[PDB]
């Protein structure tokens, strides 16, 4: 029981920084998504019209 | 639905009074009792249901800022600092740790030369950030600068349109009062450099058509 | 740091232009060109770049032969005027003298003025004339400066 | 046991995450709160 309850809080708090972490860097994460392949879709680079 | 403002000058055109909330206005003045003059004209101005608030510096605000009895709202939020460079700098911080600012009109009426001390570069950034904290907290900001010899201060007014909504200047000519609108955005419509004159009956500002 | 050019042709956008009257604080600058059988009203409600704001201007273009060029009015208002204290003149002017305030730049002749010139709006160029063979190159220059730089100059 | 960790672990997450969404808000409040004013003093609401 007591155990139980300690473990409960340890993964409580562990996943906080998990969920702070995730959110702090979620602008960072959708940047590095998008060079490694991502979707360019839509729009389409036509051709250098020189 | 953010009500829109007035400047306390009378007999004056619509498109060069209303300041949308959500942006920051400037206003220069030539002395110091033209500068009161204004700023009680324009407390006395607002809509009942305004929220509005007043700064001052190396004074008790509660002495020099007065109220009309006929018309304006019912209560102002005035408020005090130092005559300070740190006071304007935490301004911000200050006023949302005593407010909401939301939907709220503030008048800074600074100190004769106050603004002769900071830096350009400063104060540059103290309008970035005051312009990214308007759009934010969708509330505006109207500064009062008594001044005499700021064309370099004007000229860095001007370069930084982008962060300010509205420049104007008024000027003491003996009899009557000149008004200098840079420019102004507005619900309106947007302005560029008129002059127009201004005098002072009563201590009312009245447009001299 | 990119700039974008939004070309829109409609044709009932009154409420889309209201609307973008609106939008100030998302636009540079509205601008809005009306054929009228035979030219092309420019009318730029608002405008800004590095050179200041303008507001409410009215101008006609025509297409010649597939280019655009202004009408011959081309005298309308420079409405911006943010050097409207600063004195360019040539270094002969002052004789000797310091400058008399932080709005007087001084130029070696009358060739970095004009180019410094050109770039004006609204300021004060005092040229210096010490021989008559550069009456017509000064002659020349000053047209080109009053024929690009507008009135208020 | 570990079923029940991971149930509090995946509440912790999204919670985590509403709880960062917030930020503005929290930081706010607790400026209304503690109400630390360092230079700017409100002198007083006037009629």
């Amino acid at each position: 029981i007591s155990d139980i309850i300690e473990i409960i809080v340890v993964c409580a708090l562990i996943f906080f920084p998990l969920g702070y972490l995730a959110r702090h860097s979620l602008r960072r994460i959708r940047d590095t998504l998008r060079l490694f392949f991502a979707k360019p879709r839509y729009v389409k680079p036509a051709g250098t019209l020189r | 639905v953010d009500p829109v403002f007035s400047i306390g000058i009378s007999s004056l055109w619509d498109e060069l009074r209303h300041m949308p909330a959500g942006g920051v206005w400037w206003f220069n003045v030539d002395r110091h009792e033209d500068a009161i003059s204004l700023a009680n004209q324009t407390i006395a101005s607002q809509a009942e249901t305004a929220h509005v608030a007043v700064i001052s510096m190396d004074s008790d605000p509660a002495k020099i800022f007065q109220l009309d009895d006929s018309q304006g709202p019912e209560k102002i939020k005035l408020f005090s600092m130092l005559n300070h460079e740190k006071g304007l700098y935490y301004l911000t911080r200050d006023l949302q740790c005593s407010i909401d600012p939301h939907n709220y009109l503030f008048i800074l009426v600074c100190a004769n030369n106050a603004w002769q001390n900071i830096p350009a570069e400063r104060l540059r950034s103290w309008l970035d950030k005051m312009n990214k904290w308007s759009r934010l907290n969708h509330c505006s900001l109207l500064v009062i600068n008594p001044g005499n010899n700021n064309d370099k201060q004007f000229s860095l007014l001007l370069e930084e349109y982008r962060s300010l909504f509205g420049l104007a200047s008024l000027r003491f000519q003996g009899d009557q009062h000149l008004l200098d609108i840079a420019f102004w955005c507005n619900e309106k419509g947007v302005s560029a450099r008129q002059q127009l004159s201004v005098q002072q009956q009563n201590g009312i500002w009245t447009l001299v058509q | 740091h990119c700039s974008l050019l939004v070309i829109n042709p409609g044709n009932n956008n009154d409420k889309q232009f209201s609307l973008l009257l609106e939008e100030y604080r998302s636009l540079f600058g509205l601008a809005s060109l009306r054929f009228q059988g035979d030219q092309h009203l420019l009318d730029i409600a608002f405008w800004c770049n590095e050179k200041g704001v303008s507001a409410r201007q009215q101008l006609s273009v025509q297409q010649q032969n597939g280019i655009w060029t202004l009408v011959q009015s081309e005298e309308a208002e420079i409405q911006p005027r943010s050097d409207e204290k600063r004195i360019l003149s040539n270094v002969a002017v002052l004789e000797g003298a310091p400058p008399l305030s932080e709005h007087w730049q001084l130029f070696n002749n009358n060739e970095v003025l004009f180019n410094e010139a050109r770039t004006a709006q609204a300021a004060t160029v005092v040229f210096s004339l010490q021989q008559n063979a550069q009456i017509e190159p000064l002659a020349r220059s000053i047209h080109t400066l009053r024929r690009q730089r507008g009135s208020a100059m």
